[PDB]
C-alpha cells in the first residue's frame, strides 16, 4: 500500500541520521535556503579552489546521489538547492569542478511570491561572468513544459577550459501538489537522459528545487527507475521504497511528500506502458 | 535561513 509504504519510510529516518556539521557552521549559514535541510557532511559536494581570502570557501548545500555504490559519475547525479543571490557564484564552481554537462530545474525562479531559486543564467545570447566563471546562453529552445538552455560554461582568463552545459528547465510544475499525470515529465526526463548519455566524459545530473529533497528526491528517483527498465526490461523487479532509501542514505529527507510517492509510481507504470504498446 | 515544511 501507497500510504503504508510512505510511512514506513518516513518512520526509518532515525538511522540515516549522519552528521550535518559543516553546514552548521557559522560561516555557512547564509548558504542555506532553509536552516534545517542540509548536507550530509560524508555524501557533500566539497567545493575546491576557492578564493583563499575566504576563510570557508569549500561549501555548497549539494550531495553526490549514486543510484549504486559503484556508479561512476556519469550515472550519477548533485542534489542542490536553487541558487541564493549569493551562492549563484559557487553554484557554478561546482558544475564546472564536477564536470556536469546538465542541470535540471525543477521550479520557477519564484513561485508564490518565494524565491525558489535565483535567476543563475545569462539572458538568451548573452554572456556573464559569475566570480571565476564565464557563461554565454547560446540559445534557448522552448518546449510546451520546459525550456533547455545551451550554455557554454569556461574559466575567466584559461583558454580549453570551455565546455557545453545543457540546463533542462522544467517551467509547468504546480505551485502544490504535483502534475496530474507523468506524460510531461517523462519526456522531459527522456531528452535530459539521450542528452546526457550522448556526452562521453560527462559528470553527474545536476538537479535542483528550492530545497533539493522533494521534487529533486522525485526527479532523480524516477529516473533510476526508468533507467532500470532500460537495462533490466519492463518485467524486471522495481522496488520504490528500497530506491527512494538509497538516496537517502545520500541527503536527508529525499521525496517529501505522499503525493509525490505516488507521482514515482505513476511514472514507472507509465513508462512501462508506453513500451509494452 | 527559514524552515522548509513544504
Amino acid at each position: 500500500g501507497f500510504w503504508e509504504e510512505f510511512e514506513t519510510l518516513q518512520q526509518q529516518e532515525c538511522k540515516l541520521l549522519y552528521s550535518r556539521k559543516e553546514g552548521q557552521r557559522q560561516e555557512n549559514k547564509n548558504k542555506n535556503r532553509y536552516k534545517n535541510i542540509l548536507p550530509f557532511d560524508h555524501t557533500r559536494v566539497v567545493l575546491h579552489d576557492g578564493d583563499p581570502n575566504e576563510p570557508v570557501s569549500d561549501y555548497i548545500n549539494a550531495n553526490i546521489i549514486m543510484p549504486e555504490f559503484g556508479s561512476s559519475g556519469k550515472k550519477s547525479y548533485i542534489a542542490t538547492q536553487g541558487c541564493l543571490q549569493n551562492t549563484v557564484n559557487d553554484f557554478w564552481r561546482m558544475v564546472f569542478q564536477e564536470n556536469s554537462r546538465v542541470i535540471v530545474m525543477t521550479t520557477k525562479e519564484v513561485e508564490r511570491g518565494k524565491s525558489k531559486c535565483v535567476k543563475y543564467w545569462p539572458d538568451e545570447y548573452a554572456l556573464k561572468e559569475y566570480g571565476v566563471m564565464r557563461v554565454r546562453n547560446v540559445k534557448e529552445s522552448a518546449a510546451h513544459d520546459y525550456t533547455l538552455r545551451e550554455l557554454k560554461l569556461s574559466k575567466v582568463g584559461q583558454g580549453n577550459t570551455e565546455r557545453t552545459v545543457w540546463q533542462y528547465h522544467f517551467r509547468t510544475w504546480p505551485d502544490h501538489g504535483v502534475p496530474s499525470d507523468p506524460g510531461g515529465v517523462l519526456d522531459f526526463l527522456e531528452e535530459v537522459h539521450h542528452k546526457q548519455e550522448s556526452i562521453m566524459d560527462a559528470g553527474p545530473v545536476v538537479v535542483h528545487s528550492s530545497a533539493g529533497i522533494g521534487r529533486t528526491g522525485t526527479f532523480i528517483v524516477i529516473d533510476i527507475l526508468i533507467d532500470i527498465i532500460r537495462e533490466k526490461g519492463v518485467d524486471c523487479d522495481i522496488d520504490v521504497p528500497k530506491t527512494i532509501q538509497m538516496v537517502r542514505s545520500q541527503r536527508s529527507g529525499m521525496v517529501q511528500t505522499e503525493a509525490q510517492y505516488r507521482f514515482i509510481y505513476m511514472a514507472v507504470q507509465h513508462y512501462i506502458e508506453t513500451l509494452q504498446r | 535561513p527559514g524552515e522548509y515544511v513544504n
